[PDB]
RNA sequence: CGUCGCUUUUUGAUCCUUCGAUGUCGGCUCUUCCUAUCAUUGUGAAGCAGAAUUCGCCAAGCGUUGGAUUGUUCACCCACU
RNA sequence: AGAACUGGCGCUGCGGGAUGAACCGAACGCCGGGUUAAGGCGCCCGAUGCCGACGCUCAUCAGACCCCAGAAAAGGUGUU
């Protein structure tokens, strides 16, 4: 079997809203600058930033 | 103009979500034989249903209050007025372009009545489970109409076996008048694209 | 899972990432029918999660590719087991259907188990599938298909309302 | 009562979905509610029809159960299925309607004028027997 | 008092079931009763003799 | 499970033949003829073979509690095969302690005229179904006969009389009074 | 011995509404409603012989009084039914 | 009745939950075109007027969509 490389970019779309959002959870998005609804922004793939999807 | 609707073999709700949609779009509608409407479930929860509707009355007086109508012709229609917006002019106008009867009358025994595939009980119910005509629940329930009208209908449907007599008289007539010659040349072009 | 319209059959192994401890492991097999690729490769850790040690961070997928039938053609027969919860316990069960197909049989049953037991997709596992042949079939409405010349007839026939005339002046007869 | 079953060899009709209008012949049964079909000279592979969306006819096939595309197609054509389903009432029922469907403004102006030449004529010949039938109720 | 028409009318007057639930007047090889206020119970014991 | 079809056959003899209507089974016999209406029951009636009269009934598909209906079917035939050339006859006695149970018969069969059930002053006149009669029998004690080609026609009519000798407010231990059937047999015999 | 419930005609518990005010017991008068039926209709079961009782069922149609003591609600007694 | 963490209401309209403080979506300058969220599409009432797929279910008290506005133990040769 040949199991590729497994990727190193990712594209992330904020598909929520801005109103009840927890406080850890919105600091991720302002740093992911993930602000309004329906925003995207490619994403490094990186064991620090895998671990910030998984908060979000 | 208007669409004749002969009542019997449909279903009530079904019928009536159909005529208080064409009657607010403008159109004329007539329901005529409304003690032949069916309605599922068995006869006995049917007249059970409205039982309990004969006992909401208000407690004061009853003449201000509900109205418990009586005859089929004017329980289909109170269905079709609680599928209107009957307390606006838009909804008030919509109940007026409906003209249902019981029985069929004079200027109706003597019109090509449809029918309504989407209301039928035939279509939609499945056979094995049982239903109850509007004619005998209204009879059940203070309606004194019924032997009068089976009486007129047998008459009103002798007058037309002997019309439908008549009628077939002709079509035997002009099937054997279109046997003898000649307009050959004619169904030459009329086979072609549909005869 | 949600087992959303037919469902799709994948062969997923996969093998845990080499320690010190134990270079190559042993590489696992399993047969996952879901709807897609990304919903097979969530479902094999959740199997292979029950039975060894193994997990996604501490494991890698080596292949995940669609298995499809051989032989879409001919009419089978697959018992099948199955591993639902209930509202008060949870239960083994066997459990015949009758496709063309190996993918159409387990999604006949996912639409079968909500229907007479209210299941959903989520708290009911496949525990194996495979085509059996007539005489070692137990349920009478698969073996009663098992007929040479079968015939019958369809009564009562009803369909196509609306799309002819709503108002008509004809009677539909029902053949 | 019950004049057409569905059967291995049943040719029917195909009246909705994506093989509307085409014949297919059931080959078998899968349960209850489809059928394995094909039709091997009319241009719908073997595949799992509903029986709602078939349409049955009154052409059986005598192939054996479940056999291959072949011998569906030996069957097909021993009968001689296309040529005699077309020379049926139906078939020409379905032909007409599709040729009212495609009339042109210019044939419905012929299909007109040629309509009312002839319904004079039919209704000559059919007062020339309401007088006739008068006149033989008149002794 | 005639002894056979005395069994021909206990046929249909003492032999025979009764509901501990219904209180029904069954049949004398019943399981259940026949009433639904009961929900079909199975819980029966015979009408009491003489 | 909705099965595919079951059918029983009905075994006709000569001296009856049956035509149908559809739904509706037409049997004339010997002793007269009778008929029934199955419109409401959702099943086919074909009546096959020359020289032999068999009569299958069969439902396809069905779901179970319309699997149990095809026989309901077959049982309503045999009993008009059976009542249009043999007849039925219930004969039922009247039971009865210190007080003689009288009963005459006043309209042609039509009317049973039951008094002095239990001591009492009020009559029982219990009219019956039309195509049944009574008969006081005889060379037995205190019976009563009533003829007819439908069982149903027959048996509750039997059920009228069965019901009217009620006693009431009392015990139905003791207190066995009463116009109680006996046999259910055939007018002709042995055939 | 257990154990699951319902009801809001008991009493609490709570403190939501009302402190620029919702007149606070009882009786009398009067109308309606409920059924968890005391009696009357039709019924089934008894350890129902009859009489009388008893336990269930459909059922609120129609009745459910006259008094002595007591401010009584409640009580208790006399008498009729 | 009293605390912990987070969000909200108070200060906040809007779509939906028929109704509504707090639920669910989404936060708002004045408008046109487009598309959706939650929820829906027999008729009130916009949209299934699809030839929608598979099953289950008969109630003489049927069922019917978070919060949420009514039920339990126990039982049924009712059906699957
Ligand atoms: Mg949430």
């Amino acid at each position: 079997f040949y199991v590729p490389a497994e990727p190193k970019l990712a594209f992330v779309i904020r598909i929520r809203g801005i109103n009840g959002v927890s406080p850890k959870v919105r600091k991720v998005l302002q740093l992911l600058r993930l602000r309004q609804i329906f925003n995207g922004t490619f994403v490094k793939l990186n064991k620090a930033s895998i671990n910030m999807l998984r908060i979000v | 103009q208007v669409l004749v609707l002969d009542g019997r073999g449909h279903l009530l709700g079904r019928l009536a979500a159909i005529v208080a949609k064409q009657v607010l779009l403008g159109r004329k509608v007539v329901v005529v034989r409304c003690e032949g409407i069916n309605i599922s479930g068995n006869f006995y929860r049917n007249k059970l249903k409205y039982l309990a509707f004969l006992r909401k009355r208000m407690n004061t007086n009853p003449s201000r209050g509900p109205y418990h109508f009586r005859a089929p012709s004017r329980i289909f229609w109170r269905t079709v007025r609680g599928m209107l917006p009957h307390k606006t002019k838009r909804g008030q106008a919509a109940l007026d372009r409906l003209k249902v009867f019981d029985g069929i009358p004079p200027p109706y025994d003597k019109k090509k009545r449809m029918v309504v595939p989407a209301a039928l009980k035939v279509v939609r119910l499945k056979p094995t489970r049982k239903f109850a005509y509007l004619g005998r629940l209204a009879h059940e329930v203070g309606w004194k109409y019924q032997a009068v009208t089976a009486t007129l209908e047998e008459k009103r449907k002798e007058k037309a076996k002997i019309h439908y007599r008549k009628k077939k008289q002709l079509m035997r007539l002009r099937k054997q008048a279109e046997k003898n010659v000649e307009k050959k040349i004619d169904k030459y072009t009329e086979v072609l694209k549909t005869h | 899972m949600k087992a959303s319209g037919t469902l799709r059959e994948y062969k997923v192994v996969g093998r845990c990432l080499p320690t010190p401890k134990c270079h190559t492991p042993p590489l696992y097999r399993m047969r996952i029918f879901a709807p897609n690729h990304v919903v097979a490769k969530s479902r094999f850790w959740y199997f292979v999660s029950q039975l060894k040690k193994m997990k996604k961070s501490s494991g890698e997928i080596v292949y995940c590719g669609q298995v499809f039938e051989k032989s879409p053609l001919r009419v089978k027969n697959f018992g099948i087991w199955l591993r639902y919860d209930s509202r008060s316990g949870t239960h083994n069960m066997y459990r015949e259907y009758r496709d063309l197909t190996t993918a159409g049989a387990v999604t006949q049953c996912y639409r079968d188990m909500g229907a007479r037991h209210r299941a959903r997709a989520h708290s009911i596992q496949i525990m194996k599938v495979e085509e059996i042949a007539a005489s070692k079939c137990r349920r009478p409405a698969v073996k009663q298909f098992h007929d040479s010349k079968i015939k019958f007839p369809l009564p009562h026939r009803v369909l196509r309302r609306q799309h002819k005339p709503r108002f008509t002046t004809k009677r539909p007869n029902t053949f | 009562v019950f004049r057409r079953f569905v059967e291995v060899g049943r040719v029917a009709y195909v009246s909705f979905g994506p093989h509307a209008g085409k014949l297919v012949a059931i080959v078998d049964v899968i349960d209850q509610n489809r059928a394995l079909v094909d039709g091997p000279c009319t241009q719908v592979r073997r595949q799992a029809m509903p029986f709602k969306c078939m349409q049955l006819t009154d052409f059986i096939l005598k192939f054996p159960h479940s056999a291959h595309q072949k011998y569906v197609r030996q069957a097909w054509q021993k009968a001689d299925i296309n040529t005699k389903w077309a020379a049926t009432r139906w078939a020409k029922k379905i032909e007409a309607r599709e040729r009212k469907a495609k009339m042109t403004d210019f044939d419905r102006f012929k299909v007109m004028k040629a309509k009312k030449m002839r319904n004079r004529i039919i209704k000559n010949e059919v007062k020339k027997l309401q007088k006739a039938a008068l006149l033989k109720a008149s002794p | 008092i005639e002894p056979s028409l005395r069994q021909l009318a206990q046929k249909y007057n003492c032999d025979k079931m009764i509901c501990r639930k219904c209180y029904a007047r069954l049949h004398p090889r019943a399981v259940n009763c026949r009433k639904k206020k009961c929900g079909h119970t199975n819980n029966l014991r015979p009408k009491k003799k003489v | 499970m909705k099965t595919i079809l079951s059918n029983q056959t009905v075994d006709i003899p000569e001296n009856v033949d049956i035509t149908l209507k559809g739904r509706t089974v037409i049997v004339k016999g010997p002793r007269g003829t009778l008929r029934r209406d199955f419109n409401h029951i959702n099943v086919e009636l074909s009546l096959l073979g020359k020289k032999k009269k068999r009569l299958r009934v069969d439902k396809w598909w069905g779901n179970r509690k319309e699997l149990a209906t095809v026989r309901t079917i077959c049982s309503h035939v045999q009993n008009m095969i059976k009542g249009v050339t043999l007849g039925f006859r219930y004969k039922m006695r009247s039971v009865y302690a210190h007080f003689p149970i009288n009963v005459v018969i006043q309209e042609n069969g039509s009317l049973v005229e039951i008094r002095n059930f239990l001591g009492e002053k009020y009559i029982r006149r219990v009219r019956m179904r039309p195509g049944v009669a009574c008969s006081v029998s005889q060379a037995q004690k205190d019976e009563l006969i009533l003829e007819g080609n439908d069982i149903e026609l027959v048996s509750n009519s039997a059920a009228l009389i069965q019901q009217a000798t009620t006693v009431k407010n009392k015990d139905i231990r003791k207190f066995l009074d009463g116009i109680y059937v006996s046999e259910k047999g055939t007018v002709q015999q042995a055939d």
